[PDB]
Order: structure tokens, then C-alpha cells, then sequence
């Protein structure tokens, strides 16, 4: 994808992440954990279901048309009838081929982007208290217990609480 | 400076391959097939009105051939015409066959309104051995075979119907082609015969053609069927000196013609669907189908590809 | 460590809804409608050449019916044919009506070049009560009704025109269908009649058809009109033993036929536009229009949707 | 959008920003101000007017075609004539529907991207003298008067002038 | 704190302009042209089977005109028909010309199977001065000109061929149109003449048309050619009282008709290609071409644009 | 492009970079050098060749069609024949025009994105040992000899080796 997160600096996905598309995995002094992120997951799901509904949309309600199968050749008018239907079929087949390729290209970019937005959200919450390790992970330069980790996940983490401790750990 | 928090995404063991602009096989977590490639082995009688022609195609149904009585009064969205249908009457052709069949099918009903034609001197209700009903010699029950009087007379016919109704009328009439000059004189006195049917703005004139045709149900003669449409405020005139296969009335035409015909051997069942192919009904929400270009109703669009997968998930990179 | 600088974007109170691949209602700051759904109540006489047929459709204009004189010499990009046009001459049909009308309209001009046909013995300039000009019995002024001599004679006609000009010629001729055998002999002696018109590579042979048609302007006869095209270096031969409605010359055909015809009741006004629908001219820069599939000139493409908004701004998130 | 700036970490737009699409809003000891950014605004406008001109482009110059309205049914040839026009109309309607959806999807991504490029431009000018607050705003860790703010907006800000003061404020 | 590492991309001195959604001239490093706008000055005889009609168009080839012997047994994917082809026999027309030509071309072979028709009393093998072979009066060698016996007799013909083979048969027959009544009686005794050809389900009846046509190779008469297709299990009946230009057999029809015809003056050469336009073969991998809408085989799709450049590289910003 | 690297914060390309699409240019105490980056170059090439192969794909294998050139006008049926072919040609010309514009738009965004992914990769390797100068260049706050530069280019650079030296240079 365009952002280089999925199949990029995020080495792989998590088969254990079964209640979300995106999420958090942490390690602290109390242990480890994996939790889904609802907002990013829902943003991706909405955009994809949105494509789906625009796709599985439209009529094609047709009754009296033209003949399309012929026992024996007749000449001029039958040639035209066959050429018209053949032209139609090729044009619609091309539309379908292109549509699915465009949608899929875009779907992959949307999901890659939502992964990147989640990462950037958390980076901005952490401010100077943490450093990007390069693999979609942050090293947190202060003690961060289960409540602290959860405050990061639900966006209530207050970086000024820990800034003095973290700055001192980072640079001395 | 030691706790770690990692941001990530889900994965499964085995995902689905899809195409993009750049790659023809990308694995994603989930995908949705957009081409319907399964059909039902039956046609659904709901919610569209299907009418099964069974042994009568729609031309024979309109003419009133033996075995076609069940189509009287019939109304349809789609006329189901069977490939194993059979001619059961006098051997005929239709010069503009496909056009008559189109008009009949499109109109969507067989509502016949009888009229009495005051034919002069000629004998009416001519029948034939090639058109047995019950056994016993008969004919198209919408047509009237006019032959010469017992006094060996067939005078010029000059008959007029005027349309003061609120609908356009469909008149179906025919011209008989005898095998020999003897057959000609034996039936209609005169030689040659001839028919002229006309409205205010159109007309049709036919000269019979005498000659030996291949034997069909013991007949070497042929009838050629024609038609005339009479708008409200118009009228139709029948002119003949022989060979006219007269109408017994007219078919009603809907102002709005929204129906059609589907040729298939597929049986009508009990399911519910608004999309019919010649292979059977489709029951699907997919936007496309590869089952048949012949499709009627509220259908997916027909395409050549057998599969087109829409990604409904991110790239799958497990571990 | 206390000053702040914020990066941002504009917004308005109420934006416009548009569709994307993912969302059918996204609010953006500005948008532009791409479907033209308004038309002018008039046709623009500029910069395309429009010619108003008024009471004459284009077939009647070509034949020279009463009331059609204003179309003599007429040149057009688009022929404006009116739905309330009226027949004002002898009752006729055209076997390939739409094809003749197409050829006439496409050609784009009525430039008639008279020729003298040295007809033998027969009387010329036959007229009729069904075709009054000024009152006083007349006929199509491009046609010549040939009838038998006062000595009750109508001999075989055998006339030839050769094309040594630099343009293809359009000859329009007709065949008369009498009501009765008496009408036939009263006009052309012989019975049956017959016409054969031929070029080096094509031909047309017509047998008249005698019979009673519905009364139209006091006539039960009909004329059937045909046409022949004579390329440079080709020639045309007229052969008849009766019933020929002869031409008085030929129409000039442009080598390049770039014109057409539009059927509508809309009045011609004074505006400027290069796009015409049967509902009126469009004055627009939009790429699409939902007003009519019948469109002529330099037009937006016709589509089914009533609106398609192109975003010309960012998402609108006010406060 | 793909970058998550507009309707993302930028909470909302500014109705007061009436002479540009993108801009700066600041607070310092002298007061507050809003100013448009010309370069980013012009880059977005150009790309959109570019779509517009490619869109409002093409001819469709047609004269003699086929009949499209019919009093009464005729059969075979009329069926074909109707089926041809009906096929054409459906294909062009599909083209128009897809075109506008693609263009709009892209327009929203372009404007979101230009917002993000502006933010990233300013981040790079500020170097170590400022910190991302997470809402499209930077906290500047030194006194920055009206001239200083303007030097940031027109790209003449020299971070080495203030680096000593800012580093000391950030980390002590 | 002083070393520097810079990340960057390549550039060249002069790149290529391409279009995007937003910009109609963007310079990129490399690009690939998608429209083929060059053709070969020749048609490639490989891997498609081309058959050069040379001086015979395909109708004349089928009839067996003088000079067309080289097309006997010929098999083709594409029939190459030359614009400078010439009529070399009796002046004729074909009422449904394009349909017969389509059927012949589509079928893809000239495999003629002779049959003997037991014609009664009439003289066979009638020839003409308008159809010289070697010099010396001849005719279409697939047709048989029937004329009256030396005893001035032309009796009713009543002949039947039955199809018990495994292929559909194509019978080509004609009707002669004399110039005068004298010409008529001189050739076929009777007046009028007439032909009726019929199968079980179809028929065709023709009345000859007597009249002066333009002189073509010293003839003012015309032959009109018709055809009949006889399915396996069907049969054909010939009925005439004069003017029949009889067949000498039938052409074999492939069950699968996959061939076609291309009209062009371009010479056949020695190159290899599976795509042919009327301007010559294309040798290309590009998806589109602007050379001609007339294209046969495995071809790029035809488009109006002369150039469409696909970017195959990044934007070019040199220095 | 969407990421603002190419023709963005990267001022221009390098005509001297002849064995890659993307690469590194450095300056240290030993001298200067330009080297191609294989991974980013190959990722861009693959995506573009991928478009190419999907493009130069499809049949169009047609034999018996309809007549398309006519000596003289005939009327109804010829009008339809001309209108059908004219309709086909316009629809395919539109497909080709749109296809190339979409592909090119996307190609430019892909190459811009790959440039940005390369830059972000190197930023993440360097951690706190370097600062973004704003022009696609990093100032490295420690002595970095040819081996050190190469370890950055092939992703074996270990930031903890130099962190003490670099932190001290950056902030004191
Ligand atoms: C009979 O024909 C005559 C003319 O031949 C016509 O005047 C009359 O209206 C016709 N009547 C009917 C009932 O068709
Ligand atoms: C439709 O596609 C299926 C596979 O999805 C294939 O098996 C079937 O043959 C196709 N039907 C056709 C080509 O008529
Ligand atoms: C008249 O017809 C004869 C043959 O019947 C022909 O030789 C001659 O050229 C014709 N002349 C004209 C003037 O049509
Ligand atoms: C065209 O769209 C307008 C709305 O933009 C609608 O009111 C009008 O009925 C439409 N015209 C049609 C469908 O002919
Ligand atoms: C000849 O015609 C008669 C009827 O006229 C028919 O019974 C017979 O089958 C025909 N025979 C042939 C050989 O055509
Ligand atoms: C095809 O395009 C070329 C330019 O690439 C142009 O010179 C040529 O005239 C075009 N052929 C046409 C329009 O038939």
C-alpha cells in the first residue's frame, strides 16, 4: 500500500486479534496483552461496507430485447444483431474488470492508511515520552502499568504526568 | 525506559486472492465474489407472471392451432416458449416471422375479440386433414378458410371494419398457396386469386403462388400469414378474389407493451425470483453473472469472466 | 515554551453533498453539477442552419405537396419537422418510408433540377380533387401523372436519362393503385399496368394492385412512391405500360451528407446554441444532460441521472 | 481521507478563513491571528481546476443518428434500434456515475494530502524548537513575536536562532 | 554533529509528457505509447489463411464467373476481396446482396458438390456473348441456363433434391429478366414465366419482369440471384414454367462458420501477423490502434486518439 | 503526488543516479557518495511492470462483424449500422482515455509513496542520532565513516552504538 505500514514497517499481522481489524499489543512489568482498537477498525469497515452497498446497488431491469441465439445464418440483419450484443458484452466485461481492480487497489490503500492513522494517533499521544522502534512499536521511557496502558488505548493518557521521568530516562 | 506498546492489524491463516491494477494475485483477509455462476434448475413463477406455451410456440398460440386452447385469455410478463413445440395444423410460413413473434410477445396477452364478417356467397369454415382436432378435420380457430360456393362461385369480397374503440387492434390473416392450377380452381374458382388488406395509411397486396411444395402432413400447399394493426380512429378493408384465409376477429393491443418471451426447456417450479435465464432463474444479489447473455427481468449484468473477487479486507500477512 | 501555531483549513456553514466510491453523501465545501437538467423553450437558429417544415413533413416537402413551396431551394443542417403536419395531396404511402426520409434529411438540401421527359402519346399533368392548390385540382409539383391519350391510348414508354454531371442524382417516382378495374382502364387503357425503373446495376419493378382502400380526401386509390439514385457515369431507364407517376426531374445529392432531421413542436427563436433536443436547445457547458436521448449537434452526453455533483472543494467540517 | 488530517487530527475547519483553503492560526504574547497559506491553497486549486478542465472537455458532435421514438411496434428492426440506444444510455450513465465517484474520492484525498503537506512543511521548519500537540498545532518552546511567526509562515524562520532557548525549555 | 545523508530519486535531462486526471502535461522519466499508429504495407499470409480473390469478388467467385476458377476448393479465415474487381459474365443483381455475401464469407470455403438435375425437354447449358471464356460464349459455371426445346417447348419442371447428408446445403439459383416479350417467348416459350423454390418450412416465388435495362456487355436483360439453405433431413423443390437459371449442385456449409471477408487493395506479402486492417496488417503488442475501424483477427482495440502515453516512471525533475 | 516527497520536500532528482530509481547521497569526513537503493527501486518497478502486464493483456479476437464503409446512403439499416459502430468507438475511446489518466495518476502516487517509504525507513533506523533537515536529508550527530554510512544503507546500523555521542552533540 501507499503508506508502507501493512506489509511494510509492520512486519506481519496478528492471527490472535480476533475481535478487531487493528489493535494494540503491549509489554510492561505486569505482563503482556492484545486489545482491539474500535475506532480504526470501524472506520475501515464503514468504508468497505460503503463500497459494497454502492456496488450491490443498481437495477438492470430489462424485458423485451433482441434475439441472441440463431439456428442458421441469415446475413445482414443477423450480423448486426450479433455484433451489437457482442459489443455490449465486451464493454460490460471491461467495466467489471476495471471496477474490481480499482476498488481493490483502493481498499488496500484505505486499510493501509487506517493502520497508519492509528500508529500516528498513538505517536501524538505519547509526545516526548517514547521513541519509535521502527516496527510499529514504541519504547515507553517510564513505568507504565495496566491503567497507564489502557489510558493510552482509550486516549486519556496525559503525557505531562510522566514527562520528567521519561525525559531523564531517554537522555541520561 | 523499558515498557513497549505495539500497533498492529489482524490476519488469518489462509486468505483470498484478488486482483488490483498492479497485481493479479494479492492475498486479502476476506473477499466477496461479484459474478453469479450458479443458477436454479427451474423458472420461478413469482413474482413475474410466466405463461407456459408447452407444445405451442407463440405464433401457433396466436393462430389457434390444435392443442393451443389453454393459451386463450392468457396474460404474461414472460411467455415461456418450448424448443420441443410442434406444428399441429396446416403447413404455413410467416414472411416477417420474427417481427410478428416479437409483437405478440411484447404485447403480453392473448385477448381475442370475435367479430362477424359478412362474407358474400363463399362457403366458410374450411377445414383440413393436416389439422386434426380430436381427430376430425379442422383449422386454426382464429382463422376462417373461405372457399367457393356450391354453385362454383367466388365473387369479389369488399368488407370493412371500423375501429371506434380505445385500443389498437391486431388483425391476423393469411393467403393460401395451392400446389396446382386444378387445386386453385377447385377451391376458389378464379385463377389467379389475390388479396388486398388496407388501412387509411397502409396496405398489403398478395398474389398467391401456385407450385409443388414438399409434402407436410399430406399437403403440398402453404398458407402465408400476415397482419394489420388498426389504430383507434382507423379502419381496415378486406379485398379478395380468392385464397384469403380470413380472420374471425382481432387481438387487443395494450397501449403499453412491456412483456417479452424466453425460449427454454427449463421447467417452471415453485421458487421466488425476478431474474430468468434460458438455463433457469437466478437467485442472487451479485452485480454480475456469467450464466447466459439471454436474461430477462431484474438481473445481474452478464459478463464473460467466471470470477471477479472484491476485496472486503486488508492484505493478509499471517504469523 | 508557550507560543502556539496551528495549521488548518477553511469551512463554510453549509456545504454540498456528493458521492464517492465509499460514501453516497459526503459534505464538501463547493461542488459543480455535471448534469444539465434545464432546457430553453425554443430552438436556436444560430449557428446551425435550421429549416422549419411547418405544415409539410420532409417527404411531402420532397414530393412538392400543396403548401410546401417555401421549402424549394431550402438548405439545412437540421430539418425541423412538425408533429402537426398535414397531408394535402393524393393519398400515398412509401414502402421504405423511413429510408427515404433518412436519405432526404441526411442530404440536407432541396435542390430540384427540372428535366423534360419526352413521353409518347400519353397525356401529362394529371391532377386530382384530393390535391387542391388555391382550390383548383392539382398534384405533387415534382411528379407528373401520366394518363392515356384522348384516343384512348397508352403505349409502352421507353425513356432514358444519362448522368454526365459530377453529382449523384435522386429520382423520385411513383406507381398508382386504382380501386377498380374500371378505374384502371379509364386512366391507363391497359390492365394490368406496370413500371420498371433501372440503372446499370440496379432495378425496381412494380405491379399495380387494384382494390378498394379507405376513402381519403374522396379517393380510394393510392400512390406508392419509390426512388432511384443515379451515380455519375450511370443512367436511368423508365419502362411502363401504365400507372407510372413520373418525375419532372431529379434532386441533387451532396457528395458529403452531414445533415439530419429533428421532429418537434418547439418554436424557433432568436437565441444562440449548437445543441438541440426535441424539447428545445440546451445552453450549457456541462458534460451530461438528462433532458432527452433525442439530441442533435454539439451536445452533452445523455444520461439517466438527474444530478451528478463533482466536488470542487475539500470536506466541509465547520465550527 | 487517506492522510487523516482533514476530519482527522485537525478537528474541524475554520469558517473565519475566507481568503484561503489552508492557513495558520497562532497565539503568542502579542495576541492571536489567522492567515491564509498561498502555496498549499494554490496547489489544491490547480489540481481541482485541472480535473474540471479535463472534464468539461470533449465534443459529442453528432448529427444523423437513428430514430428513438416510435408510435407503434414494428418488430425486429425496431427492437434492435431500441436495444442499441438503451445499451448506449446505460453504458454512458455508468461511465458518468463511476467518473464522478472516482474524481470525488480523489479530490477529497488530494485536499487531505495538501493539508498534511502544509503541516509537515512547518514541522520541518521548526526542527527541535517545537512539539506536535496532536491537533494540528505546534507548541513553540521559545518567545516568538509577530515577526517570528511571520518568518515561519513565509519560510524564512531560522531554527538555529532559537535552538538554545527552546532546547532548554523543552528538557529542563 | 556534522555528517549528512540524503535520500533521493533519479532524473533524466528530458522526459516524456503524459496526462493524469488533474494535468494534461506531466513530465515523467519514461513512458510507453499505447496506441499503435503504424501499419505494414502488406497483409500477412500467416498464421491466418488468406485467400486472394484478385479479379473476382466473392459473389462472382461463388457463381463461377470467368476468371474465378482459381477459387475452386478455396478455404479461408479471411477472404481478401479487391476493389478493382470486375464483372465478366451476364449482367446480374442480388436482391439481398449483402446477406448472400455475408453468408458466403462467413462460411469460409468454396466446396462445390455437383448434382445432376433431370430437367425435362428443355435445353440445358445456355450461354451468352456477355460472358466470354477464352473467347467463346459461356456462362456462370455453377449455373445452368435452361431454354426451350428445339420443338419450341418448355414444360413445367418439378424436381426434388433430398438432403440425407450430415451438413446443410447452399443452393444458388437465379431468375432471368428479358428485355421484351419477344425475348421472353424466344427463350422460354411461355409468357409470363415463373419460379418457385421451396423447402419444408420456407419458400421463394419469383415473377420475371420484362423491360429494357441499360446495355451492359451488349445485354439489356438481367438475372436476379437467390439462394436456399437445405438443412439435414430437409429437401428442396424446384418449380418453374420459365426463366429459371438452374443450379448445377450445392455448396457445403460448415456447421461452425468462423470466417470473414476484408475489402482492400493491399498486397499479400511474406510477414507473420494475426491482425489485419484494410490498410495492412498490424505488428504490435499495444492495446489500442488508430489505424482503422475495419480490423480483423487478434487486434488492438480501435480508438480515435492518435497517442496515449502510459507513464512507466516517476515525475522527472532534473538537476 | 499525494506524499509531497518527489517535487516536494525533495527539491529535485539526481541525473547521476543511473543504476536505481531511488538512492542515498552522503557527506562525511572521508568524502561523498551516491548509491542506489535496491529494495525501493524494485518495489516501484514491480508495481509498474504489473500495470503493464495487466494492460498488454487481453485478446480482442474478432472475425465476422458488420460493414463499416458505404459508397452511397441506403437509409434505415445503414444508419443503424453506422450508429452502432460510432457508439462502440466513442465508448472504447473514452475507456482508453480514462484508463491512461487513472493509471498515470496512480503511477505518480506510487513512485512518490516509494520515495517517502525510503525516507521514513532511514528516519526510523537513525532514531535519536539524527535530525531531519527538511530537504530529504538527515544531519547525523556523530562521526559516521564509510562503514557506518553503508550500515545505514543496508539496514544494519545500530543506533545504540552512537547514541551517547549523538545525544550529547544534539543537546549540548
Ligand atoms: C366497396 O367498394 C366500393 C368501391 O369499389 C366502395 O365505394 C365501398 O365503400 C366498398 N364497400 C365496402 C363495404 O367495403
Ligand atoms: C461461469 O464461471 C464458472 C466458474 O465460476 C465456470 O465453471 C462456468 O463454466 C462459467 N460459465 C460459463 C463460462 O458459461
Ligand atoms: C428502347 O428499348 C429498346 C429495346 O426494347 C432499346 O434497344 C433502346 O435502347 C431503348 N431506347 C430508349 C430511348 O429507351
Ligand atoms: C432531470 O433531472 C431533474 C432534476 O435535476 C428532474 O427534475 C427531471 O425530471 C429530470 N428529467 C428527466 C428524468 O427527464
Ligand atoms: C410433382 O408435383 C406433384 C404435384 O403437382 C407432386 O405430387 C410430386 O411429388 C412432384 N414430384 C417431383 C419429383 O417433384
Ligand atoms: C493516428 O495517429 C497518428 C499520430 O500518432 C497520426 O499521424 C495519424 O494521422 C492517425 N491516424 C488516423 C487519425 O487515422
Amino acid at each position: 500500500g501507499l503508506f508502507g505500514a501493512i506489509a511494510g514497517f509492520i512486519e506481519n499481522g496478528w492471527q490472535g486479534l480476533i475481535d478487531g481489524w487493528y489493535g494494540f499489543r503491549h509489554q510492561n512489568a505486569e505482563g503482556t496483552g492484545t486489545a482491539a482498537d474500535l475506532k480504526s477498525t470501524q472506520a475501515a469497515i464503514d468504508q468497505i461496507n460503503g463500497k459494497l452497498n454502492r456496488l450491490i446497488e443498481k437495477t438492470n431491469d430489462k424485458y423485451h430485447q433482441i434475439e441472441k441465439e440463431f439456428e442458421q445464418v441469415e446475413g445482414r440483419i443477423q450480423d448486426l444483431e450479433k455484433y451489437v450484443e457482442d459489443t455490449k458484452i465486451d464493454l460490460w466485461s471491461y467495466n467489471a474488470e476495471l471496477l474490481v481492480a480499482l476498488e481493490n487497489q483502493h481498499t488496500i490503500d484505505v486499510t493501509d492508511s487506517e493502520m497508519n492513522k492509528l500508529f500516528e494517533r498513538v505517536r501524538r499521544q505519547l509526545r516526548e515520552n517514547a521513541e519509535d522502534k521502527g516496527n510499529g512499536c514504541f519504547e515507553i521511557f517510564h513505568k507504565c502499568d495496566n491503567n497507564c496502558i489502557e489510558s493510552i488505548r482509550n486516549g486519556t493518557y496525559d503525557h505531562d504526568i510522566y514527562r520528567d521521568e521519561a525525559i531523564n530516562n531517554r537522555f541520561q | 525506559g523499558n515498557p513497549v506498546i505495539c500497533m498492529g492489524h489482524h490476519a488469518v491463516a489462509n486468505g483470498t486472492m484478488v486482483k488490483t491494477l498492479a497485481d493479479d494475485q494479492v492475498e486479502v483477509v476476506t473477499a466477496q465474489e461479484l459474478v453469479e455462476s450458479q443458477n436454479l434448475p427451474e423458472l420461478c413463477p413469482s413474482p413475474l407472471r410466466l405463461v407456459d406455451g408447452q407444445t405451442c410456440d407463440i405464433i401457433n398460440g396466436a393462430l389457434g392451432s390444435p392443442g393451443c386452447d389453454h393459451l386463450n385469455g392468457a396474460e404474461w410478463d414472460v411467455f415461456i416458449e418450448r424448443p420441443n413445440a410442434v406444428d399441429t395444423c396446416y403447413p404455413f410460413d410467416v414472411p416477417e416471422y420474427q417481427s410478428l413473434r416479437s409483437i405478440l410477445a411484447n404485447n403480453g396477452k392473448f385477448e381475442f375479440i370475435a367479430e362477424e364478417f359478412q362474407w358474400n356467397t363463399v362457403k366458410q369454415n374450411g377445414k383440413s386433414g393436416a389439422c386434426k382436432r380430436a381427430n376430425v378435420n379442422d383449422f386454426f380457430n382464429r382463422l376462417n378458410w373461405l372457399v367457393k360456393s356450391d354453385g362454383n362461385a367466388y365473387p369479389l369480397q369488399n368488407l370493412t371494419k371500423i375501429n371506434n374503440g380505445d385500443y389498437a387492434r391486431l388483425y391476423i390473416w393469411g393467403v393460401h398457396h395451392p400446389s396446382t392450377d386444378t387445386e386453385q380452381t377447385n377451391l376458389y374458382k378464379n385463377n389467379p386469386g389475390g388479396v388486398t388488406v388496407s388501412t387509411k395509411t397502409s396496405q398489403t397486396s398478395v398474389v398467391p403462388n401456385i407450385g409443388s411444395r414438399p409434402l407436410v402432413r399430406g399437403q403440398s400447399g402453404r398458407v402465408s400469414f400476415y397482419w394489420t394493426i388498426v389504430e383507434p380512429g382507423d379502419l381496415i378493408v378486406f379485398n379478395t378474389i380468392g385464397n384469403l384465409i380470413a380472420p374471425r376477429g382481432h387481438y387487443k393491443l395494450n397501449n403499453q407493451k412491456k412483456s417479452t418471451i424466453l425460449n427454454t426447456a427449463i421447467p417452471i417450479g415453485s421458487c421466488v425470483s425476478k431474474c430468468h435465464t434460458d438455463k433457469g432463474s437466478l437467485s442472487t444479489t451479485k452485480p454480475f453473472q456469467n450464466i447466459s447473455r439471454i436474461a430477462v427481468g431484474d438481473c445481474p449484468r452478464y459478463v464473460k469472466q467466471g470470477s471477479l473477487k472484491l476485496a472486503t479486507g486488508m492484505r493478509n500477512i499471517p504469523e
